């Protein structure tokens, strides 16, 4: 899961926020242990929802019962890193496509 | 010269912030407006790029602001992979305004005023994936003109005003994956408009007043029950059913013609 620029384990939704909008790219986002229990949450940043100054949006990932994981639905996969490569490429019902790993 | 380039002063003090620099005031060398590799404005009072043609080398232009109405100079930013001019008040671009970025792989350009687009618009754009058009106020589209974007993999053609589809309008986007055409004015699409979308895995149809007269609606009505695990709805969730007949509110899929 680390060995990832899109991944920031201890990094907080506040800290995500603050650097996300300092990084202003559409579908800059940031991956992260959720506040959860054993659960990962993907912040994005996205200009498409009225606001142009852009909101950021927490998606937290889901888990079927058969232990796959998914953000849209239908999309169902084994690992978190084949999850956002997928979520890379396809904006897939999410607020933008992941276009941009923001980090630090 | 000292930043007089740039005469719009929100763009200026874009381009001191940019370069770092001291101030509007401040002079600036070619070779520093040559190092300017992606320029992002969000929510800004620019008004016009009309510096910008001097900053050849950028490839990545998030421009979003209420007042921005100028962008001809555009045209010359030959190396752009990546496009962003969003929320304002353009109701069209100017012709051959795209002509120039052939290597432009992402145009993002939603929440503007558009109505039309120039014929021919997006044809020297062969590289381009990914094309947001959503949340304008097209009413139609030209003929043709999508023929070249041979490896677009998303369109979003949602949230406009759109009367009817041109006649072959998405043959050649065989790669496709995400066509979204909900929100708009479609009473009916054109028979075989989707055949050739053999990528798809994600269409919106809903928020259209289908029209489902018989046999007009037959062409979308069997479309749909034979692709149902491609329409999704405003969730983004699987529904088949979200296309609804603009009198009956029956879904278009339970429509049978004899």
């Amino acid at each position: 899961i680390e060995m990832y620029e899109w991944y920031s384990k201890h990094m907080t939704r506040s800290q995500a926020e603050q650097l996300l909008k300092q990084e202003g790219k559409e579908g800059g986002f940031i991956v992260r242990d959720s506040s959860k229990a054993g659960k990962y949450t993907v912040s994005v940043f996205a200009k498409s929802t009225g606001d142009p100054q852009g909101v950021i949006r927490h998606y937290v990932v889901c888990s079927t019962p058969q232990s796959q994981y998914y953000l849209a639905e239908k999309h169902l996969f084994s690992t978190i890193p084949e999850l956002i490569n997928y979520h890379q490429h396809n904006s897939a019902g999410l607020i933008s496509r992941l276009k941009y790993p923001v980090s630090q | 010269p000292i930043k007089q380039i740039f005469p719009d002063d929100a763009f200026a003090e874009t381009i001191k912030a940019n370069l770092k620099k001291k101030s509007v005031t401040d002079a600036v060398t070619q070779n520093e407006l040559n190092s300017i590799d992606q320029i992002i404005a969000n929510n800004s009072d620019i008004k016009s790029v009309q510096g910008i043609q001097y900053l050849p080398n950028v490839r990545y232009l998030a421009l979003g602001g209420y007042k921005l109405h100028d962008i001809s100079a555009l045209k010359e930013l030959t190396n752009l992979t990546y496009l962003e001019l969003i929320y304002n008040q353009l109701q069209s671009l100017p012709n051959g305004v795209f002509d120039k970025l052939t290597n432009l792989k992402e145009l993002v350009l939603y929440w503007n005023q558009l109505q039309s687009l120039p014929d021919g618009v997006f044809d020297k754009l062969t590289n381009l994936t990914y094309l947001y058009l959503q949340r304008n106020q097209l009413q139609s589209l030209p003929k043709g003109v999508f023929d070249k974007l041979t490896n677009l993999t998303e369109l979003d053609l949602s949230y406009n005003q759109l009367q009817s589809l041109p006649e072959g309008v998405f043959d050649k986007l065989t790669q496709l994956k995400d066509l979204r055409l909900y929100q708009n004015q479609l009473k009916s699409v054109p028979d075989g408009v989707f055949d050739r979308l053999t990528s798809l895995q994600y269409i919106w149809l809903h928020d259209n007043p289908w029209d489902c007269t018989c046999p007009g609606i037959r062409y979308l009505s069997e479309w749909i029950n034979k692709h149902s695990g491609v329409v999704r709805n405003s969730a983004g969730s699987v529904a088949p059913d979200s296309a609804k007949c603009s009198g009956s509110g029956k879904p278009v899929r339970s429509i049978i013609c004899p």
